[PDB]
């Protein structure tokens, strides 16, 4: 159990900017 | 022992305090109430 | 009898009176826990054919009797009309503390019989035969068991040596064979400093057929001298106390969670290790508990969820502290240099690893200064 | 009638003394014993044949050896050993 | 890594401490990787176990930074202030005294 | 010659009992008549707090595993082993707490 705490990962994956559900929200 | 060690005797300086020197000696133990 | 017989009554109103008319204060007396506690030797599990030594010696007799008491709780516990014995009753558990403490006790009666002969058999009894007067010429030998006269001194000195004999019999262990140890046992993970001896101490008499006391007599290690490496025992002694402390907190804490909710492997393997300082007439003489088999020192990188590493954290956040034994790594053999100067795992038991004790804990606390290493910050500051 | 089994049920071995061999290495092996019609005459193959291996499950002893001597001497990778070997 | 430029010009007070509070944030994040390059160095993933290393480097960091004692007051001086001076081109080293954005 | 004695478990104050010394409150004592009309330690609470005091010390005594013939004493011939020589008996050990008185 003492083996996990604290930390956790932080994760900054690829979510292209240019389809159509971002290209929509953002206009 | 808690109890009292005694020699029992089958001019003495007071003042020195000290056991009297004796051969073959007759020890006993009695409490102090007798 | 000379014993409670039930402690009963006891309603909260009785008087101030009926409690000084059945009880004594004894209230135990000290042959009625031990014609039990050698019940706690001859009902034991694990004893195969006939053959104990471990399991009867009084390192492992009073870590079980300590596994007793931290069974059935004080929450629970019930007095007045629980006359039925074998239960979670306060009567009970009186009588089994008074176990507890009664094993460490006779450690230490047997402790201090050991002590004296050690000193005196010797050291202080080559040059106690004669050589009373120093102005006539002082010759009295080196000790190398540790590596016509008068008609009337002659018949007074037998009469000594019988007389004595009624001393070392009776109350004490009657006569006791001794072992001398040469310097290359693995029993040195008891010893400190190179100029320390050893000496088993069997029973040499009917006894419980336990024996087996070992000790170490403290005599320097070159530019550390002699007060120096008998002070370096004595901050041991009473550091261990302390961390004593903080394990029967472990036992208690442990005992009671893995009871209450388990009523719906080992108990703990940080076994509480017995020791005893003498101070006789100018020399310590600190005497251990033996082992059956080869005390190995433990590795100290550790699964995480394992036994050792789990509930040691318990003790270090007791103890308000942090890690106390560092990373070793231990393949084999010794240097007898350098006297290590951190605190070890030693694992003593034959079986598998349920029982370890801890040692060199006086090398934990920090050796203060402003440098001498007798002068320690005290362990319970 | 005639003969067709035996079902051996050893209970419990009591001093072995095992010789050569780390005192953790005896008390973390796999004791067992094997039985074998004598004439067989300890066939190497048959001592593995899972119908005469009742290995133990409990956890063996490793105690000292006479004592009062060996506990002197050290070492001495003798040790009386023992297990609740329960099987047949 | 230009939030030193927005300090300066943050007339408010609720956008100043914010962006305050946020480069001492990213300024304990820069210590504790360099005390992580350190822990690299020396190979001390081979003795100690690696864990409760990274365990206990953090919680020596919080109570260094989060405190009410003189530690607090001594390590943020010298070592965090001035290493928000480098990464983010301010020089607020003697203004912002650890009770001032030592809150939670 | 007095040995002295510097022990680890004299008397470990973390037994489950103990606590039953430091606060003589919790003590399961039932009553019998209405409990409000009773000082709240009791005079049985106090008293069996002062006996189970005394004992664990009484078991911390070193003396203790011969302690029914300590009470009896030495007979003729052992007095006269112990006035002999200055060697330590085996019956007087140096005290170190004051904790039995």
């Amino acid at each position: 159990l003492r083996t996990f705490c604290g930390f956790f990962p932080q994760v900054k994956t690829v979510v292209p900017a240019s389809l159509g559900i971002i290209r929509t929200a953002q206009e | 022992l808690g109890r009292v060690l005694i020699q029992s005797t089958d001019f003495h300086d007071r003042f020195a305090y000290k056991p009297d020197p004796r051969a073959h000696p007759n020890l006993s133990v009695d409490a102090r109430q007798e | 009898d000379c014993s409670i017989k039930n402690l009963a009554s006891l309603f909260l109103e009785t008087s101030p009176e009926e409690m000084f008319a059945v009880c004594p204060v004894p209230l135990f007396s000290p042959e009625r826990i031990f014609q039990r506690i050698n019940a706690f030797m001859k009902r034991g599990s694990s004893v195969s054919e006939g053959t104990s030594i471990w399991l009867r010696s009084p390192q492992h007799v009073c870590n079980k009797l300590l596994d007793k008491v931290v069974s059935r709780d004080i929450s629970s516990a019930r007095v007045t009309d629980e006359i039925d014995p074998k239960k979670n009753t306060v009567y009970w558990h009186i009588l089994a503390s008074c176990q507890c403490i009664s094993a460490s006790s006779a450690f230490a009666f047997v402790a201090t019989n050991t002590a004296i002969e050690i000193i005196e058999r010797h050291i202080y009894g080559i040059s106690e035969d004669s050589l009373l007067i120093g102005s006539l010429p002082f010759d009295n030998p080196t000790p190398s068991g540790l590596f016509f006269v008068f008609d009337r001194v002659e018949r007074k000195a037998r009469e000594r040596r019988k007389s004595l004999e009624v001393l070392k019999r009776q109350w004490a262990g009657g006569d006791l064979d001794l072992c001398l140890l040469p310097d290359n046992h693995p029993f040195n993970v008891f010893r400190l400093f190179k100029f320390d001896r050893m000496f088993m101490a069997r029973s040499r008499t009917e006894a419980s057929s336990c024996g087996c006391q070992l000790a170490i007599l403290v005599l320097g290690d070159e530019e550390h001298d002699i007060e120096e490496a008998s002070k370096l025992y004595g901050i041991e002694i009473q550091a261990q106390q302390v961390m004593n402390d903080a394990i029967v907190e472990l036992k208690r804490r442990s005992g009671l969670q893995a009871e209450t909710r388990e009523h719906s492997g080992p108990f703990t393997v940080l076994q509480v290790h017995l020791m005893t300082a003498i101070d006789y007439k100018g020399f310590r003489v600190v005497v251990f508990s033996l082992p059956a088999t080869v005390p190995r020192l433990l590795n100290w990188p550790q699964p995480v969820s394992s036994q050792l590493s789990q509930e040691l954290a318990f003790v270090e956040q007791r103890l308000n502290l942090a890690s106390l034994v560092k990373p070793q790594t231990w393949k084999g053999s010794v240097k007898n240099d350098e006297i290590l100067m951190k605190t070890v795992l030693l694992s003593l038991d034959p079986s598998d690893d349920d029982s370890v004790v801890f040692y060199r804990l006086c090398f934990a606390f920090p050796q203060m200064d402003n440098a001498k290493l007798c002068e320690r910050i005290r362990c319970n500051a | 009638p005639v003969a067709h089994a035996v079902w051996i049920e050893i209970r419990k071995v009591v001093n072995v003394p095992i010789y050569g061999l780390t005192f953790r290495q005896i008390c973390e092996a796999e004791l067992s014993v094997v039985a074998m019609w004598e004439a067989e005459r300890a066939c190497a193959a048959i001592l593995r044949r899972k119908s005469r291996k009742i290995t133990a499950v409990t956890r063996c002893e490793v105690q000292p050896l006479n004592i009062s001597a060996i506990e002197r001497m050290s070492g001495s990778e003798d040790s009386l050993l023992s297990c609740y070997i329960r099987g047949q | 890594k230009s939030l030193g430029l927005m300090y300066n010009r943050f007339a408010g007070a609720v956008f100043r401490d914010a962006s305050l509070r946020e480069m001492l944030a990213r300024a304990a994040k820069h210590l504790f990787l360099k005390q992580m390059e350190v822990l690299v160095r020396k190979k001390a993933y081979r003795k100690v176990l690696w864990v409760e290393l990274l365990q206990t480097t953090i919680v020596a960091l919080f109570n260094i930074v989060l405190g009410t004692t003189e530690e607090t007051r001594s390590f943020w001086q010298e070592q965090l202030l001035p290493e928000v001076a480098e990464i983010f081109g301010v020089d607020l080293v003697g203004t912002v005294t650890p009770r001032s954005v030592c809150h939670p | 010659w007095l040995p002295a004695l510097r022990r680890t478990i004299e008397l470990p104050p973390r037994l489950p009992l103990l606590r039953f010394v430091t606060n003589p409150g919790m003590i399961p004592l039932l009553c019998q008549q209405d409990a409000d009309l009773i000082v709240s330690p009791s005079p049985s609470q106090i008293l069996l707090s002062k006996f189970i005091g005394h004992t664990l010390v009484q078991c911390a005594a070193p003396l203790w595993r011969v302690w029914d013939a300590v009470e009896k004493g030495l007979d003729s011939d052992n007095l006269l082993a112990a006035y002999v020589s200055t060697k330590a008996h085996p019956l007087i050990i140096r005290q170190s707490n004051w904790h039995l008185p």
